[PDB]
C-alpha cells in the first residue's frame, strides 16, 4: 500500500492533478494516525529511492504524537534515526536537502518540551545538542539509550565543527528549538518550568557555541546572525532565571567594526546592525549602559559610522541607509529622558555639558542629513519622534527643578528644529518623488511624514509659543507681497512652495486654537498688511493652475487644499474681523463658478475638478458655521445661487449642493432678530425647493441611477438643513433668541408652516416608492431626518422636533416594505434614539408594542441566523437596560422570549454576539438602576435559569479560543460575585454535563470572588483541552 | 494560461475564508465556522499579459483543525499572512506563521494582510507594523467586508511572481 500512499503523496504536490487535491489530502490526513502511519513514516524516511517531498511528508506524519507513554519513545528513536541518516548524508553533498531536517529538528523540539514538562519512564532530556552530537562518533540500538542525557566535552563540541555544515547544523538545531519554543509561549502560557531546562543546559552550550563563531576566524558562519536573533526573541518574551547575551552583544559590536567595504563589503555590519534594531525596538534594556554607550560612541562618532553611510550614498543603497536610520534613531531613542535632564534640569559642571550640547548639535545635524527626504534618506523621517518625546519629557518636567537657562536653550534647540524641517516637507519633495517614482507608495510615505511633522510643531507649540514659532510664521509671511500683481498669482515657484509650507504648519498650530478665547489672532494679523492678501494668493495660485502634467494636478489638490483648510480655521479669526471675510468669500465663490462652468471632458479632470470643487464648499460651509451672523448680507445671493444649482441640469456635485445648503441654513439660523416668522419664511422656502424638486424627480422619469442619486442628494440637502438649524449647545454673545425663546417656542410647537407635515411627507413618498425602500441608504437618510430633533435640549425651539407617535407610524409605515437584512438597524436606532428621548413618558405597554412589530416578528425568518441584526436586538435590549429597566424586566416577553433566547446565543461562534450577549447578561446582573423590588425579581428569574446559563457559560469555553474567553470571564465572574452560594451549586453539575482540575477550579474561582479570574480561567481551559 | 500556487495562512478567525469567498462569488459570509485541514479553490484573474490563476490552499487557523499544517506549504510559490485588526493576539502569531511559512519556502514571496479595517475599534495600527522591512514581504489594510484594497494583495503578489510592476487587472 506504501506505493499507492506515495502516488496520491506526489500527486498532492503536483501542479496540474486530477482526482481533487481536497479529497487526497482529506485521504492523507486520514492515513495519520493509523496502525500503520507511524511504520508508514519509518518506511518513508528510510528508503532513499522516495523524493524530497515524500521524505516531509513522513517527516511530517511522525508529528502526530498529539493523536500512550512509550510510542513517545519509539517516535523519539525514529526522530534521532532519521535525523543522523539525513544529516550525516548533508556534509558530502551540496544544497537542497535541509528543510527535512529543519522539520525533524523542530519536532524534536516538540518532543524535548513534552518529556521536560510536569502533569518510571523518563523524564530527563537535557541538552538536545549534545545529543544531536554524540551521533556522528558512531551496539546499534543500544548506543541512542546511553547517548540520550549524555555529557559532551567542549573540546569535542569544537571537534565537530570541522567541517562548515556541521556548524550549520548545530547552530540551526538551537535556532529552531528556541524559535519553536517561542511560537509555543505565544500560544500557550505553560513552559515556565521548561525556561529553566532550557537555562541551565542548552543555554550554556548555545552560548558558547555562538561566542566561538563570533570570535575564531575560519570557523564562521553567518547562521549564527540567524540564530543570535531567535535567542534574542526567546529571552525577550521570558522577561525583559536571567540569561544574559551581553558578552554575544560585546563581540557583536567588535565584529560589525572590524567590518568595512575592504574587509567583506559591510555584510556583516548590515546584519549586526539588523540584530541590533531589533533589539532597540523591541527590548533595548536587554543590552546593559556600558555597551549602549559604546553603541552610542560609534553611532556618533574617519570614523566608521560615517564611511558607512558615505558607502551607501554614493551606491545609492537607500534601503540599507533607511534601515540603518530606523535602527540609530530606535537608539538614541532609549534615553530621551536622561538626555532631558542632562540637558534643561540640574539633578564636571560643564565638561558634561561639552558633551551633550555637541551631542544635541550632532542629533541636529543628523535631522537635516544632506538628502532628500523618504526618497533617500529617514533620517529626518525617523526621528521626528525622537524630538516629539523630547518636547513631551521637557513639558513634563518639574516647574522647580529647571536650569536658568533651560527657555533659552530648549528655544534656540526646537527653533532651530522648525527651520531643519520646514524645507523637509516642501512640495518641491512630494513633486520629485513623483517625478522619479510617480503615485508610488513613497507618496503615502511623504504624507505621513509631513502629518508627523505637524504633530512635531503642535508639540512645539507649548515650548515656543506664539512669540518663537507662530508670529515668526505670521509675520514672516504677512509683511511682504507673495505676488504683488493684483492677479494674486504668485507667480515665483519657489516663493510658491515656501508659503504653502508655512501655511500648512500655520494651519496645524491653528486648530488646536479656539480663536475666540484671545484677542492675539486679530492683533498680530493687524500687524501684517500682506497676510489675508497672501493667504487669497496662494488659494487662486493653486487653483488658477494650468495643470499641464499630473505631477501639476497632484501639485494643485495639494495648494488649494492647504490654503482652503487654512481659511477655514482662520474663521474664527474672520469673526473678530469681519470686513477681511469678503476677499475670501467672493473668491472662494468665484471659484466654484470656475469649477461648475468647468465642462471640458477629459473624464479625468474633472475628477480634479469635482475634488477642488468639494474643497471650495467644505470651507465656505466651515465659514458659515462661525460667521454666520456676519455672513447675514450674503443669504438672498446665497438662496439665490442654490436655485440656479439645486436643478439636476448643473455641472455642480451633490455633495456640493448639500454643503451649500447646511451654509445657507447656518446663517438662516441666526436670523432670530425678528419674530419667528421671518425665519420660518426662509426654512418654507427652502423646504418647499427641496420637496418640490424630489417630487418632480419622482413623478418626471423612470428612476433610474441618475434620478436615484439626485433624490439621494436632496434627502441629504433636508438632512443638512436641519442640522444647521439645531441650535448650537454653547452659549453666545447676545443671544436676542433668548429674549424671544417663548415665541419661538410657542411658534414651531405649532408649526403654522407645516414645516414637518411636508419633509416627513416627502420622506414618505421616497420611501412609499418600491424602488427606495429597499435601499437602506434611502432608509438610512430618512431615519436620520427624523431623527434630528430627538434627544435635543429640552426647551430648546427646534423645527423639527417630532414627537414619539409621529416617529413610530414613520418606522411602523416602513419596516413590512423595506429589505430587512440591510434596513431593520436604522429603524431600530431610530426607535432607541425615541426611547432616549420619551423614557419617563414610556410604559412596558408600549416597549412592549414597539419591540413585537418591529423586532418579534421577524426574529425566526431575519434575525435568528444573521449576526448583525442578532447584535442589533441585543444592543437594544442592553439600551432599554442602561436607560429604564422596569420597560424590559417589565415586559410580556422577558421570561418568554428575552431570557430563553439570550440564554442561547452565549454559545455563539461570533465574536461581536458572543460580547454582546456577555454584556446583555453582565448588565442584568450588575445594573444599579433597579430599584429594590426589580433587584429582587431579576436575582429570583437568574437563579431559576442560573444552572442552564452556567451550562452554556462553560460549554462555550469548551469549544471558543484564547481570544474570546475573556468576554466570558467578565460575565462568569459576575455571578461568583452576585451568586456565590448558587454558582458552585451550579458548577458541579454543568463541569461533568461538559476531573479533578475541575473541582480545583470551583474551590480557586469562588475564592477569588472577582478582578483577577481569568487567570484562573484559562489554566483551566488549558487543562480541559488536552484530555 | 499560468497558474501559481498560494497558501493562505493565519489565526483562527481573522477572515481568510470569507476573503476567498468574497474574491470567488461576492458573496460576504457572516458567520463563523472554522475550516478543517484546507480547501483548494482556484481565483483567475484578467488582465494583460494574458489571464493568471491563483489556487489558493485556504488552510485552518485553529491548530485543533490544522490538518496536515506544514504539508500544504510544500510546492508553494507565494503566502498570504492574515491577522485580525481588532484582536490583537492574531497579530502576535503574525512571525510564528511567518517562519512556519519559510522554514519550508525561504524566498517566496508573502502578503501580510491587516483584514477588518472596517470595524473602527481598531487595536492595530499600521505604524505599529514593520513587517514591510524585506522585499519578499509586504503590508496592506484590507477588509473582506468592506473590499478596501480588495485585489491589492494579488497584484503585488502578481508582480513580483512574473516580474513586472505594472499590471494593473484590467477587467
Ligand atoms: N467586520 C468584518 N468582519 C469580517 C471581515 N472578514 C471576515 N469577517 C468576519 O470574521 C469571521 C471570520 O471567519 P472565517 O473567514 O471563516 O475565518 P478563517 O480565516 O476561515 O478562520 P479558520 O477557518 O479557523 O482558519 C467571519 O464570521 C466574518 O463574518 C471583515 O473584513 N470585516
Ligand atoms: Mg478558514
Amino acid at each position: 500500500s506504501i506505493h499507492e500512499v506515495v502516488a496520491l503523496i506526489e500527486e498532492l504536490y503536483s501542479p496540474h492533478p486530477k482526482h481533487d487535491v481536497n479529497q487526497i489530502q482529506q485521504s492523507l490526513q486520514s492515513i495519520q494516525k493509523s496502525e500503520q502511519g507511524f511504520h508508514l513514516a519509518n518506511e518513508l524516511l528510510s528508503d532513499d529511492k522516495y523524493s524530497a517531498n515524500v521524505k516531509y511528508f513522513g517527516a511530517l506524519t511522525l508529528t502526530v504524537q498529539l493523536n500512550t507513554l512509550w510510542n513517545v519513545f519509539r517516535s523519539n528513536l525514529l526522530y534521532l534515526t532519521k535525523f543522523s541518516t539525513l544529516y550525516v548524508s548533508n556534509p558530502n553533498m551540496y544544497g537542497q536537502s535541509l528543510i527535512i531536517i529543519k522539520k525533524l529538528m523542530s519536532n524534536l523540539s516538540l518532543i524535548f518540551t513534552k518529556i521536560n514538562d510536569p502533569q518510571n519512564m523518563i523524564k530527563q532530556w537535557n541538552n538536545p545538542i549534545n545529543t544531536f552530537i554524540q551521533l556522528m562518533s558512531v551496539a546499534d540500538q543500544l548506543l541512542l539509550d546511553s547517548i540520550n542525557c549524555s555529557l559532551t566535552y567542549e573540546q569535542l563540541s569544537q571537534f565537530v565543527s570541522l567541517s562548515q555544515k556541521h556548524n550549520e547544523l548545530a547552530l540551526t538545531f538551537t535556532e529552531v528549538i528556541v524559535e519553536d519554543l517561542t511560537k509555543f509561549q505565544t500560544k500557550r502560557h505553560s513552559m515556565s518550568q521548561i525556561h529553566e531546562v532550557v537555562h541551565e543546559h542548552l543555554y550554556i552550550s548555545t552560548m558558547a557555541l555562538i561566542n566561538l563563531n563570533l570570535t575564531a576566524q575560519a570557523v564562521f558562519n553567518p547562521t549564527v546572525f540567524d540564530c543570535i536573533t531567535a535567542w534574542i526573541n526567546y529571552i525577550s518574551l521570558t522577561r525583559s532565571g536571567r540569561m544574559d547575551l551581553s558578552e554575544i552583544f560585546q563581540n557583536l559590536i567588535d565584529l560589525m567594526y572590524q567590518s568595512t567595504e575592504g574587509s567583506d563589503g559591510y555584510e556583516n555590519a548590515e546584519k549586526i546592525l539588523t540584530i541590533f534594531g531589533n533589539v532597540f525596538a523591541n527590548d533595548p534594556l536587554l543590552m546593559s549602559y556600558d555597551l549602549r554607550q559604546q553603541i552610542e560612541c560609534i553611532f556618533l562618532g574617519n570614523s566608521w559610522m560615517l564611511q558607512y553611510m558615505n558607502y551607501l550614498v554614493t551606491n545609492d543603497f537607500f534601503s540599507e541607509l533607511k534601515e540603518l536610520a530606523i535602527c540609530i534613531v530606535d537608539f538614541l531613542q532609549i534615553n530621551t529622558l536622561s538626555v532631558c535632564n542632562k540637558l534643561f534640569t540640574n539633578i564636571n559642571g560643564q565638561v558634561q555639558d561639552e558633551y551633550i550640547q555637541e551631542y544635541i548639535k550632532v542629533l541636529l545635524q543628523m535631522t537635516n542629513f544632506p538628502l532628500t527626504p523618504v526618497l533617500q534618506e529617514f533620517f529626518s523621517v525617523r526621528m521626528v519622534d525622537f524630538w516629539l518625546d523630547l518636547s513631551d519629557a521637557y513639558t513634563n518636567l518639574a516647574s522647580e527643578t529647571l536650569r536658568p537657562n533651560s527657555i533659552e536653550l530648549s528655544t534656540q534647540i526646537f527653533q532651530q528644529l522648525i527651520n531643519i524641517y520646514l524645507p523637509k516637507i516642501s512640495l518641491s519633495v512630494k513633486q520629485r518623488i513623483i517625478e522619479e517614482e510617480g503615485e508610488s507608495t513613497s507618496v503615502n510615505e511623504f504624507e505621513d511624514f509631513r502629518n508627523a511633522v505637524s504633530d512635531l510643531a503642535q508639540s512645539l507649540w507649548s515650548i515656543l509659543g506664539n512669540d518663537n514659532l507662530t508670529n515668526v510664521l505670521i509675520d514672516g509671511m504677512g509683511q511682504m507681497p507673495a505676488a504683488s500683481d493684483e492677479t494674486l498669482i504668485i507667480k515665483d515657484t519657489d516663493v510658491l512652495f515656501r508659503i504653502e509650507t508655512m501655511c500648512f504648519v500655520l494651519n496645524t498650530i491653528l486648530v488646536d486654537m479656539t480663536l475666540s478665547e484671545s484677542p492675539w489672532i486679530k492683533n498680530i494679523v493687524d500687524a501684517n498688511k500682506f497676510f489675508n492678501q497672501n493667504v487669497i494668493s496662494v488659494f487662486q495660485t493653486g487653483f488658477q493652475t494650468s495643470a499641464s502634467t499630473k505631477v501639476s494636478q497632484i501639485l494643485k489638490l495639494d495648494f488649494v487644499r492647504t490654503s482652503t483648510t487654512l481659511i477655514g480655521t482662520l474663521a474664527g479669526y474672520f469673526k473678530q474681523e469681519p470686513f477681511q471675510l469678503n476677499p475670501y468669500v467672493e473668491a472662494l465663490f468665484q471659484g466654484l463658478h470656475t469649477c461648475t462652468n468647468f465642462t471640458s471632458k477629459n473624464e479625468q479632470e474633472k475628477i480634479s475638478n469635482d475634488k477642488l470643487e468639494v474643497m471650495v464648499i467644505k470651507t465656505v460651509s466651515t465659514l458659515c458655521e462661525t460667521c454666520r451672523e456676519e455672513l447675514t448680507p450674503y443669504l438672498m445671493h446665497f438662496i439665490s445661487f442654490l436655485n440656479t444649482v439645486i436643478m439636476p441640469d448643473s455641472n455642480v456635485s451633490h455633495f456640493t449642493r448639500t454643503k451649500l445648503v447646511r451654509s445657507i441654513g447656518y446663517v438662516v439660523q441666526c436670523q432670530v432678530s425678528n419674530g419667528p416668522e421671518e425665519q420660518a419664511k426662509y426654512i418654507l422656502q427652502l423646504t418647499n425647493l427641496l420637496s418640490g424638486s424630489i417630487e418632480h424627480c419622482l413623478a418626471s422619469s423612470v428612476q433610474l441611477q441618475e434620478q436615484q442619486d439626485y433624490i439621494n442628494c436632496l434627502l441629504y440637502c433636508i438632512s443638512e438643513l436641519a442640522t444647521s438649524l439645531i441650535q448650537p449647545t454653547e452659549i453666545i454673545e447676545n443671544d436676542a433668541l433668548l429674549q424671544r425663546l417663548s415665541e419661538f417656542q410657542s411658534f414651531w410647537s405649532s408649526d403654522p408652516l407645516q414645516i414637518r407635515s411636508k419633509i416627513m411627507c416627502t420622506i414618505d413618498k421616497v420611501l412609499d416608492n418600491s424602488i427606495y425602500c429597499k435601499n437602506s441608504a434611502f432608509v438610512e437618510i430618512g431615519c436620520l431626518i427624523v431623527g434630528k430633533g430627538l434627544n435635543l435640549p429640552d426647551g430648546e425651539p427646534y423645527f423639527l422636533k417630532y414627537n414619539m407617535s409621529e416617529v413610530m407610524n414613520f418606522v411602523l409605515r416602513h419596516v413590512p416594505n423595506c429589505e430587512l437584512a440591510t434596513c431593520l438597524p436604522y429603524f431600530v436606532y431610530l426607535l432607541e434614539k425615541l426611547i432616549s428621548e420619551f423614557r419617563k413618558e414610556l410604559t412596558p405597554q408600549e416597549f412592549d408594542f414597539m419591540f413585537e412589530k418591529i423586532l418579534l416578528v421577524y426574529y425566526d425568518a431575519y434575525i435568528i441566523n444573521d449576526p448583525d441584526l442578532l447584535q442589533m436586538t441585543i444592543g437594544f435590549v442592553n439600551n432599554v437596560l442602561d436607560v429604564k429597566p422596569g420597560l424590559a424586566i417589565g415586559s410580556k416577553h422577558w421570561t418568554s422570549f428575552i431570557l430563553p433566547q439570550f440564554l442561547k446565543l452565549i454559545p455563539s461562534r461570533e465574536k461581536f454576539t458572543i460580547v454582546a450577549v456577555a454584556k446583555f447578561w453582565t448588565k442584568l446582573i450588575n445594573n444599579k438602576k433597579y430599584n429594590q423590588e426589580e433587584l429582587t425579581t431579576v436575582r429570583q428569574q437568574v437563579s431559576s435559569i442560573g444552572g442552564d446559563l452556567v451550562y452554556q457559560i462553560m460549554y462555550g469555553l469548551f469549544h471558543t479560543q484564547r481570544s474570546d474567553l475573556n468576554s466570558y470571564t467578565d460575565l462568569l465572574r459576575a455571578l461568583v460575585a452576585k451568586f456565590p452560594i448558587e454558582a458552585r451549586e451550579w458548577l458541579v453539575a454543568v463541569l461533568p454535563q461538559i476531573a479533578g482540575h475541575e473541582k480545583f477550579i470551583n474551590k480557586l474561582l469562588i475564592t477569588r470572588g472577582s478582578r483577577a479570574a481569568g487567570n484562573v480561567i484559562l489554566q483551566w481551559w488549558l487543562d480541559c483541552t488536552t484530555l | 494560461q499560468v497558474q501559481f500556487k498560494l497558501v493562505l495562512v493565519g489565526d483562527g478567525g481573522t477572515g481568510k475564508t470569507t476573503f476567498v469567498k468574497r474574491h470567488l462569488t461576492g458573496e460576504f459570509e457572516k458567520k463563523y465556522v472554522a475550516t478543517l485541514g484546507v480547501e483548494v479553490h482556484p481565483l483567475v484573474f484578467h488582465t494583460n499579459r494574458g489571464p493568471i490563476k491563483f489556487n489558493v490552499w485556504d488552510t485552518a487557523g485553529l491548530e485543533k483543525f490544522g490538518g496536515l499544517r506544514d504539508g500544504y506549504y510544500i510546492q508553494a510559490q507565494c503566502a498570504i499572512i492574515m491577522f485580525d485588526v481588532t484582536s490583537r493576539v492574531t497579530y502576535k502569531n503574525v512571525p510564528n506563521w511567518h517562519r512556519d511559512l519559510v522554514r519550508v519556502c525561504e524566498n517566496i514571496p508573502i502578503v501580510l494582510c491587516g483584514n477588518k479595517v472596517d470595524i473602527k475599534d481598531r487595536k492595530v495600527k499600521a505604524k505599529s507594523i514593520v513587517f514591510h522591512r524585506k522585499k519578499n514581504l509586504q503590508y496592506y489594510d484590507i477588509s473582506a467586508k468592506s473590499n478596501y484594497n480588495f485585489e491589492k494583495p494579488f497584484l503585488w503578489l502578481a508582480r513580483k511572481l512574473i516580474g513586472d510592476p505594472n499590471l494593473e487587472f484590467v477587467a
